């Protein structure tokens, strides 16, 4: 950045 | 037992469980290693007496700065995980698979977090991190806890997305169709090279990092057109914003997404209406439109997502943490  | 990712008809099985289960989840999937694919992936189950999986958990191992490998499984286990004989049954059979190479091992499912349901867990000797955690940074969870899920079956009859929405709303979804915003939607590379000009510069534009087109290439090579889309709005041959959504289990997620810069005539509102009109057409019970910060107007990501879900936001009960080397957890897990 996130995640995915 | 462990599931042996060498034998096709093995992990066919273990396919079939996830793709049917009311728990399932993408990131559960085993697709989901060859997008994370600089993970070690580790996948284990139970069966009943008959033989037939009931409960299955994947992993993938990634590197720390010491001599264990933290385990995390990305929104699993696939099962009811308040059934927490049964968890800690599956849990065992992860445990025995890891062999002793990780401190850790994480789970983070959709379950909605409840008092009862967190004093559950750490009397079965687990550590939970949600209420005590919450915050930004080095120590807050992977996934966001408090997420944006319209639940469809509340509107059983909805044909369009504009079935599901106040007139107040309605005119803010058909405000860029009426500007001339057109959508397509597919999983190729175009789609995918239209994504990613789309998510590189909202990424440029915000001064942030994006993931490499590799990864989405992985993931389109894992999943296809059925589970996962790609939806690129335009107006007048030119591209104005994307998102990437995947359908798994009970739920499309809204997963990815990308915007041009300037005037993009509220591009992102089309998208989301179009994702929602898969979600009624292929009769998928919710819509995630995922993490938010906080349930306030100053969060930006409230705003916008609030358009779509005006119940509350569902808050899951967070990271369970199955501490495996009890030093190492300690000098990597803070609150
Ligand atoms: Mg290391
Ligand atoms: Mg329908
Ligand atoms: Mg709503």
């Amino acid at each position: 950045x996130k995640x995915x | 037992p462990v599931l042996n990712l060498n034998d096709p008809q093995a992990v066919e099985r273990y396919e079939e469980f996830m793709r049917q289960s009311p728990y399932g989840q993408v990131t559960q999937d085993l697709g989901w290693a060859k997008v994370k694919n600089n993970w070690e992936p580790v996948d284990v189950y139970l069966e009943d007496d008959q033989g037939a999986i009931i409960a299955a958990m994947s992993m993938l191992l990634g590197d720390t700065p010491t001599d264990k490998k933290f385990a995390y499984a990305s929104k699993g286990p696939v099962m009811d995980v308040t059934d927490v004989d049964l968890l800690d049954r599956l849990v065992d059979e992860a445990v025995k698979a890891l062999d002793g190479r990780a401190y850790v091992l994480r789970f983070d499912p959709e379950v909605a977090y409840s008092d009862e349901f967190n004093t559950t867990l750490q009397d079965h000797g687990y550590v939970t991190r949600n209420r005590n955690v919450a915050d930004a940074g080095m120590h807050a969870t992977i996934q966001p806890r408090l997420n944006m899920v319209l639940d469809l079956t509340k509107f059983p009859d909805a044909k369009t997305t504009l079935d599901l929405y106040p007139s107040k709303t309605k005119s803010k979804i058909k405000r860029p169709f009426r500007d001339g915003v057109e959508v397509h939607s597919g999983n190729s590379a175009t789609e995918l090279d239209e994504f990613f000009k789309t998510y590189t510069t909202m990424a440029e534009r915000h001064g942030i990092t994006h993931r490499p087109i590799e990864y989405f290439q992985r993931m389109q090579a894992a999943f296809d057109a059925d589970t996962m889309r790609i939806f690129v709005a335009e107006r007048e041959g030119k591209l104005l914003s994307t998102g990437i959504a995947l359908k798994y289990g009970r739920k499309i997620w809204y997963m990815y997404a990308g915007s041009m810069d300037g005037n993009t005539y509220y591009a992102p509102y089309a998208v989301q209406s179009e994702m929602i009109q898969w979600a009624l057409d292929t009769n998928t019970d919710l819509y995630d439109l995922g993490g938010i910060e906080s349930e306030s107007t100053d969060d930006s990501l409230y705003v916008f997502k609030h358009v779509f879900v005006k119940d509350a936001p569902r808050e899951y009960i967070g990271e369970i943490d199955k501490v495996l080397d009890p030093e190492v957890y300690a000098e990597l897990v803070k609150d």
